[PDB]
């Protein structure tokens, strides 16, 4: 009947439980995309080089209209001062391009099959 | 009838930049020649020359690093072992 | 119930609980990493020699102190001169053991047209540098002669080059006035330049 | 084992599925066995 | 046997044009001067060039 | 451990000037960005041979010449 | 009756015995890896555990014996350090039941993909219990499993008087 | 967003460059060839060629 | 329709061999479009972007495709509520917009 | 970053040769001089705001027809070429600008994530005022991204959204520390400070990225459009502040009447349907036990939505990517000393492993798990467990590692009695 | 025994047929002649095990590969830009920097119909290819007048109408053994 000190804290059962079926849930509504209420479970809203092309378009869009020679901010980084290679150069910019697919994702598979 | 069965077209994506003659924002498909994209940059007025982005030759330490990276590989290096120089020279 | 206090009490709890998680993997990684060693003692055990295994982990305290007594105190612990001979470094092998003919440079397989001279230039520009030769030193190869050479083969490429440097500048007329450039215009193009 | 693995009862979760999956397309993309060869037979015919 | 496959590898522990060149080959060293022989700890297998 | 092994290691601008002198022609402040620090680098790596040379192996090298295996 | 809290070394060598299960479980894994990748590490993690676990057939049951009478009845030892020791033992029966249940299958089940989705289920249960229990152990907290915890309770209690 | 190529593409202005219309037309064409392969009329108007490949057909 | 068992697993073979696929489609200046996901050739088919003329590829081909000829895409494609939501966005933004379109120039 | 550094230490060393080399890379004396150096040099840029003076931005400048693909270039029948260019160009247009901006606002706040499932918990558990600031919060972050998307500020936008890993352990720590909070149905009345707290919290997750249930209905907009942040085509610099200030100005008109509303619907019509469920439903529950599973399934949703994105992605992205790896790096696969063909590092030989690879635990000695699935195969790693494009079959074909009856009876000893 | 007291000899063990192009064959099906490619590593071979995939190669001597490819090769069709090295089975010699090789692609060379392309000298090549080596009926142009023209400045519709008399008149077409 004695659980301990009260002064170190006790998670209680409904967090587990919590846990548990969420964890379960959120597995099944991964493996059948079209099922939930007829829809699937997306884990963002936007493409982060979606947004960020957006916002180069009206950034460039508003540089021009005011006279000047627009500018493209790189994710990632720009330019390191080199003289050996330009992969060195841009490695930065080139880092952040080439994690596109996983980025992306699912790394699970994207339609059910029965084995 | 044309000699052409299908037709032949430019198959170039687009980007958007400044022209410096037309002194214009612009969309176009113009990228730079291939003939010198990779060797060198112009971030100043003054260009650098890259030292080592194409490997412009190839010794025994430098083979091993990269030996199933190659497009191609050359009876120098292979003739030192006798399978490979046999294919070369049945 | 400030923020300072919610935010102070969330960092300590997220570095005790990664300090943690940090110590059982290192020792996850340290039991990972030495599995080879156990195992390689059990077997010497159990194949019939239960006394060399003890000389084994022995050897590995006594490996020990012959590290602590060769790096902190720097004593010399003869037989080293004979451990120091067995091995060698990659560029060590290409400078002492390995044939002049087991390198070439793209360009001598590429260019039938070129001397001798040329041919050992672009050696040791691109197959054999300066740190993988014996008597090399760092600016072996001129590359005024390098860039000559790679004017003479190809040479209009070299002259496109001189084109769009004139164009950059203001030495247009400068381009058309050299004693070859009219010339090769008329060779090209069947007409003479009119502009 | 082969062919009872491939039994009916066996296989009745797949056969819900699927029947839900393949009529999400149009109905006239199902074709006969008579149509599918005539297309192919069209097929090198039109190359020909 | 798994055949291999050759495809061009990014990254490394070299910025790009460039190998690891202090990585450690097991071949020995020969001083100028041998008196006294007894023997190499690490022998030239093939010795004809 | 930090500050301490940082006060044997980190030169002033007369080491820098002097490795910067003679693994490359010129004088700092003309030099890249990343060859800069390969002249740092081997003047904090000249300060810690010739401190481990001249106040630890001083004195240590007194020949007890013996534990072998 | 200690009531201090859990130290470092307590807290590593918890996490030694709450891997004890993962290492019963750990034949299952494929069956789960195999639709989910993102978990495929842990197909590899417990191998060292898994020789260390098996080095005589007698090595668990002279843990258990070990843990039992010199760990949960030792009253100078804190109690959440007790309680977490209490914790890896209920988990490793919940495993070997499961164990059980699996070796008693009738046949006709064993040649269906029911098998399949039996063994990843196994797997997984077992991973997220230890994966929580690892979680609050690693913070130094009570963690409380419905159906579970009070038995750990009740037995360090009664594993308390087991002298008078 | 003239380049995209379903019903959006369609609602959209095609800039007045001369050039760039021949250049679409061309893709167009090439785009048609490739439908025409796989897509086949229940019921073929006679003096076509599909009406003269179904006669052979039938003939056959 | 009434499928027979052989068609059954025909299709269930078919979405295994589908499972992990990444898409690309052409424009009308013949450029290939970035990497599709499932998700995102979901996306762009209830934003009108794609439609069933356009040319696809993936795993399984040798060449570029219209997508009702490609088999199996269109059903992984029409979710009901990308069904829905196609619906909504071809009758109450795309076609005002084609109409305006046509009377302001 | 540390790979980073890692390739500039050895480019040292590699310069070191003509001058003093070293006996090997890993001697201590030059990686503790570099580590000091190094670390240096980071806390002297961390003192500094290395995102304030970083350069970020190019310009692009388009090459004349001489520099360009020259055989590219053709000329269609005279007079034409394929070497394209061109440029990329009353008052109703600004109420027409004013009205899409109301209809996008009403797509905007439709309850399908995470920050509505807690505006909701806030509605019910606790008062009017807690669920009216938790809405605006939602409504003042959803505002500040799509202002920062819709005018340009790349200054804030890319380098947020440069650090990605960061933003998902922001999400997860701010979820966390939310469901703790919940879970313990703490009860003060209403204060300034507490006042403030769900305010910042509901504004904080604007900023991150949050799990969706209807994804393809809540990102449509009215217009020719795939979401609700693109710009629209101007003549001149007032026509692009006018136009999009107009737009912003209906987005943010419409998310306010809607709170309006929202808040409307929870004071008196929320009672109507209370009671309807509490005294007019023939199902037979108390008032203190319908409110503990609302509880409970309010927590059960919060931690759904905080978990959703584990099995989503891999390790190499979570982890190797901050490290300073490319997917498929060299160093995943460098094997240490070439007699040795075992990988250098041990912590990610996991990654990117053939089913043709040998298994380690088969090694003679090793006292591993018992795997009868594998018992047919025991060579080599004999399960598919592969991602995007990166399938590699040799001699184990598809069919039998992941089809059917193929894959059934390879791992028949799994079932034999024993 | 079948399984220990037999084995294959060297010149009677099982290999893939070669077929060159695949035409010619005598087909099982008359209807489906692809099927009589099903024994081969023909690219259009049914049923390959691994798919073709889209690769995107560059290579440290800066040869780039765009096209389809079988198990990492250049197998089906696609596009080679050539760097300080070769590719596709070409020679050495053949070859600058910024050349480009567009067609067929069998077993990593260049093996049915292609355009080869070079900008730094202007000869084009259209027509056949046997494992990298110009093989069958060809046209080879000369397009260096233009070419030169346009890096000097001129705009292509000038430059055309100076050149294009003198380009068409020089038209080679030809037979070609091997190279
Ligand atoms: C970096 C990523 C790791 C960071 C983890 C979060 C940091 C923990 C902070 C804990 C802390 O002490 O905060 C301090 C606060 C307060 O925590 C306690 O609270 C008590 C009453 O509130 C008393 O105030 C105690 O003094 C105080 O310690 O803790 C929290 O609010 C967060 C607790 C997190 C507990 C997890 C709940 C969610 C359970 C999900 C299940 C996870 C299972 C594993 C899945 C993976
Ligand atoms: C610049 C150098 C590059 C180095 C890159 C380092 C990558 C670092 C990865 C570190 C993470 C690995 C932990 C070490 C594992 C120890 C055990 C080990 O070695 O196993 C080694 C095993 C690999 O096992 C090996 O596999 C081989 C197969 O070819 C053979 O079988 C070998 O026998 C076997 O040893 O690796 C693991 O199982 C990796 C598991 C890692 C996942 C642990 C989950 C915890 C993740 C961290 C949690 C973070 C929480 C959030 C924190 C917030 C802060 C961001
Ligand atoms: C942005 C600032 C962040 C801090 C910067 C930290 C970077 C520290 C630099 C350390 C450099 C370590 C030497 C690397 C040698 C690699 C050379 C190579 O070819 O490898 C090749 C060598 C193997 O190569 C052989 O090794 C033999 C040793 O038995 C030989 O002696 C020779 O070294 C060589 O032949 O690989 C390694 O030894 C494995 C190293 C892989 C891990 C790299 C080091 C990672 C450690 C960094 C952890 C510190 C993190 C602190 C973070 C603080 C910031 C919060
Ligand atoms: C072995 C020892 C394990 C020790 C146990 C410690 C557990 C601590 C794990 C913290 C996880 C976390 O912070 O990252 C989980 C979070 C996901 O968090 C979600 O992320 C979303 C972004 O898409 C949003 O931000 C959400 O708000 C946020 O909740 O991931 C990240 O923040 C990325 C950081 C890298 C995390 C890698 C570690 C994960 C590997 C451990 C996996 C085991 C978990 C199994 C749980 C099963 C759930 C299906």
């Amino acid at each position: 009947v004695y659980k301990g000190p009260a002064s170190i804290p006790h998670a209680s059962a409904e967090v587990f439980g919590a846990f548990f079926l969420a964890t379960n849930t959120a597995l099944l509504a991964h493996m059948f995309p079209g099922k939930l209420f007829g829809s699937e479970l997306h884990v963002r809203k936007w493409d982060p080089d979606y947004l960020a092309s957006c916002c180069n378009e009206q950034g460039m869009r508003r540089e021009a209209l005011s006279g000047k020679k627009p500018n493209l901010w790189l994710l990632g980084g720009g330019p390191r001062l080199v003289n050996d290679s330009w992969e060195r150069m841009w490695w930065n910019n080139l880092h952040w391009k080439r994690w596109k697919v996983p980025r992306t994702g699912p790394a699970f598979p994207q339609d059910m099959y029965w084995q | 009838k044309s000699f052409d069965i299908t037709s032949m077209t430019t198959t170039l994506p687009f980007y958007a930049g400044w022209d410096e003659s037309l002194k214009k924002f612009v969309v176009t498909n113009r990228l730079l020649s291939r003939r010198d994209a990779g060797l060198s940059v112009n971030n100043n007025p003054q260009e650098i020359n890259f030292t080592n982005p194409p490997i412009q030759g190839l010794n025994e330490g430098s083979f091993l690093y990269w030996q199933t990276e190659m497009p191609f590989n050359s009876y120098n290096i292979d003739q030192f072992i006798t399978t490979n120089q046999s294919f070369y020279a049945p | 119930e400030p923020i300072q206090d919610e935010l102070l009490k969330l960092l300590r709890g997220g570095w005790v609980l990664l300090s943690n998680l940090a110590l059982f993997l290192v020792f996850s990684s340290f039991l990972h990493r030495s599995l080879n060693w156990f195992v390689q003692t059990e077997l010497l055990v159990a194949v019939g020699a239960p006394q060399q295994a003890g000389e084994r982990v022995v050897g590995k305290f006594f490996e020990a102190i012959e590290w602590v007594e060769r790096n902190i105190l720097g004593w010399k612990l003869p037989g080293d001169e004979e451990a120091e001979d067995a091995t060698s470094k990659v560029y060590e092998v290409l400078q002492n053991y390995t044939p002049a003919e087991a390198a070439y440079s793209f360009a001598q397989l590429k260019y039938k047209d070129l001397t001798h001279k040329e041919r050992e230039l672009f050696h040791k520009a691109y197959a054999l540098r300066h740190f993988e030769r014996r008597d090399g030193r760092p600016g072996d190869v001129d590359a005024a002669e390098l860039q000559a050479v790679k004017d003479r083969l190809d040479p209009l490429e070299a002259d496109r080059r001189a084109y769009a440097a004139a164009k950059a500048a203001g030495r247009l007329d400068e381009y058309w006035a050299a004693p070859g450039r009219e010339a090769t215009y008329q060779r090209i193009v069947g007409a003479p330049r009119i502009a | 084992l082969q062919h009872w693995y491939y039994t009916p009862f066996n296989r009745l979760l797949m056969k819900f599925d699927v029947d839900a999956f393949i009529n999400r397309q149009p109905k006239s993309h199902f074709l006969t066995k008579n149509e599918e060869r005539a297309l192919h037979i069209r097929r090198f015919l039109l190359s020909e | 046997k798994p055949l291999q496959r050759y495809i061009p590898q990014n990254g490394g522990f070299t910025w790009p044009g460039d190998y690891l060149r202090l990585e450690i080959v097991e071949m020995p060293k020969l001083k100028s001067i041998n008196i006294k022989k007894t023997s190499l700890k690490q022998k030239i297998n093939v010795q004809p060039v | 451990t930090v500050a301490a092994g940082a006060a044997i290691v980190v030169p002033s601008g007369k080491q820098v000037e002097a490795a910067s002198l003679d693994i490359y022609g010129r004088p700092p402040s003309q030099l890249l960005p990343n060859e800069r620090r390969a002249a740092e680098f081997a003047a904090g790596h000249r300060r810690w041979k010739g401190f481990v040379d001249n106040s630890i192996y001083s004195w240590t090298r007194t020949l007890p010449g013996h534990d072998n295996p | 009756r200690n009531e201090g809290p859990m130290t470092w070394p307590w807290k590593l060598m918890c996490a030694i015995l709450y891997m004890l299960p993962w290492v019963d479980v750990t034949e299952k894994t494929v069956y789960f890896v195999e639709r989910f990748p993102a978990f495929v590490w842990t197909e590899y993690f417990s191998e060292p555990f898994e020789h260390w676990y098996n080095i005589h057939e007698y090595a668990p049951l002279f843990i258990f014996f070990a843990t039992y009478l010199g760990i949960v009845r030792n009253k100078k030892i804190p109690h959440v350090a007790r309680y977490h020791v209490m914790m890896g033992v209920m988990l490793d029966i919940v495993a070997m039941i499961l164990i059980v249940t699996e070796e008693n299958l009738p046949t006709g089940v064993l040649w269906t993909p029911w098998s399949d989705l039996f063994y990843a289920l196994m797997f997984w249960f077992i991973f997220l219990l230890v994966i929580y229990c690892l979680f609050f152990c690693f913070l130094g907290w009570y963690c409380e499993i419905p159906l579970i915890s009070e038995g750990v309770y009740l037995q360090i209690e009664q594993a308390e008087q087991l002298g008078q | 967003k003239f380049m995209a190529p379903g019903p959006l593409g369609l609602c959209h202005a095609v800039p007045d460059d001369p050039s760039l219309r021949q250049e679409m037309a061309k893709v167009a064409h090439n785009y048609a060839a490739i439908y025409r392969m796989y897509n086949f009329d229940w019921d073929p108007e006679p003096g076509t060629v599909q009406y003269k490949i179904d006669q052979r057909i039938r003939r056959a | 329709i009434v499928l027979s068992p052989y068609q059954y697993e025909m299709i269930n073979y078919q979405r295994m061999l589908m499972r992990k696929n990444i898409w690309y489609y052409r424009d009308r200046m013949n450029v290939p479009r970035g990497p599709c996901p499932l998700h995102v050739v979901k996306e762009a088919w209830v934003s009108g972007i794609v439609d069933e003329n356009t040319l696809f590829w993936g795993h399984g081909l040798y060449d570029w495709l219209p997508a009702k000829n490609i088999k199996l895409l269109l059903p992984m494609v029409r979710t009901p509520e990308v069904r829905f939501a196609t619906w909504i966005k071809r009758t109450f933004s795309l076609k005002p917009s084609l109409n305006r379109i046509r009377e302001q120039r | 970053s540390l790979v980073t550094s890692v390739k500039d230490y050895v480019e040292i060393t590699h310069k070191l040769i003509e001058i003093e080399p070293l006996k090997n890379y890993t001697e201590f004396g030059a990686v503790f001089t570099y580590f000091i150096f190094s670390i240096g040099e980071f806390f002297k840029n961390f003192f500094s705001f290395s995102f304030l003076n970083n350069i970020w931005s190019i310009p692009i400048i388009i090459p004349d027809i001489a520099s360009a693909m020259i055989s590219e270039v053709s000329v269609l029948d005279g007079y034409f070429h394929n070497a394209f260019t061109f440029l990329e160009t009353p008052s109703l247009v600004i109420f027409e600008k004013f009205v899409i901006g109301i209809i996008n606002s009403l797509f905007l706040i439709l309850p399908t994530s995470t920050s509505h499932l807690i505006t909701l918990r806030r509605f019910v558990m606790q008062g009017l005022e807690a669920g009216y600031m938790a809405g605006l919060g939602t409504l003042a972050g959803n505002f500040l991204w799509l202002a920062s998307i819709i005018l340009g500020w790349r200054f804030f936008v890319i380098p947020w959204l440069s650090l990605d890993i960061f933003r998902y352990l922001l999400g997860f720590v701010l979820l966390v520390k939310y469901i703790w909070d919940s879970s313990k149905e703490r009860r003060m009345a209403l204060e300034d400070l507490s006042k403030w707290k769900i305010f910042l919290l509901n504004f904080l997750l604007a900023l991150t990225e949050q799990s969706c249930i209807y994804p393809f209905i809540s990102n449509l907009s009215f217009g020719p459009d795939a979401s609700i942040l693109e710009g629209f085509p101007v003549d001149n610099y007032p026509q692009f502040l006018l136009i999009h200030g107009a737009y912003l100005l209906g987005i943010l008109f419409g998310s306010f009447s809607l709170l309006q509303f929202t808040c409307w619907f929870w004071e008196n019509p929320a009672f109507s349907i209370y009671l309807w469920i509490t005294t007019k439903s023939s199902l037979k529950i108390s008032t203190s036990s319908y409110y503990k599973i609302l509880n409970f399934t309010f927590l059960y949703a919060t931690m759904l939505c905080a978990i959703a994105s584990i099995p989503y992605y891999g390790l190499d992205y979570t982890i190797t990517n901050p490290i300073g790896l490319v997917p498929q790096d060299r160093i995943l696969n460098q094997k240490k000393s070439q007699s040795d063909p075992d990988k250098l590092i041990t912590e990610t030989a996991f990654l990117n492993l053939n089913p043709t690879d040998k298994n380690s635990r088969i090694r003679d000695g090793v006292h591993a798990r018992r795997e009868r699935w594998k018992q047919r195969l025991i060579k080599y790693q004999a399960f598919d467990a592969s991602t995007y494009d990166q399938g590699v079959y040799d001699f184990l074909t598809i069919e039998d590692l992941n089809y059917g009856f193929d894959r059934f009876w390879l791992r028949r000893k799994m079932r034999n009695h024993q | 025994d079948e399984f220990e007291s037999d084995e294959d000899n060297t010149e009677s063990e099982w290999a893939p047929e070669y077929v060159g192009a695949g035409l010619g064959l005598v087909a099982e099906d008359p209807l489906n002649p692809q099927y009589s490619l099903r024994h081969s590593n023909h690219p259009l071979a049914p049923f390959p095990g691994e798919p073709l995939k889209w690769a995107s190669y560059v290579y440290p001597d800066f040869t780039t590969f765009e096209g389809l490819s079988k198990q990492s090769i250049p197998h089906g069709m696609g596009v080679m830009t050539f760097g300080t090295g070769t590719g596709a089975g070409f020679a050495m010699s053949q070859t600058r920097y910024g050349d480009k090789y567009e067609g067929e692609f069998q077993a990593g060379y260049a093996h049915g119909l292609g355009q080869f392309t070079s900008e730094a000298s202007g000869e084009v090549y259209i027509g056949e290819f046997f494992a990298g080596q110009r093989h069958g009926c060809g046209m080879t142009l000369d397009m260096k007048p233009y070419f030169y023209l346009l890096e000097r400045g001129v705009d292509p519709v000038e430059a055309y109408r100076r050149t294009a008399g003198a380009i068409m008149k020089n038209v080679e077409v030809r037979t070609w053994y091997r190279g």
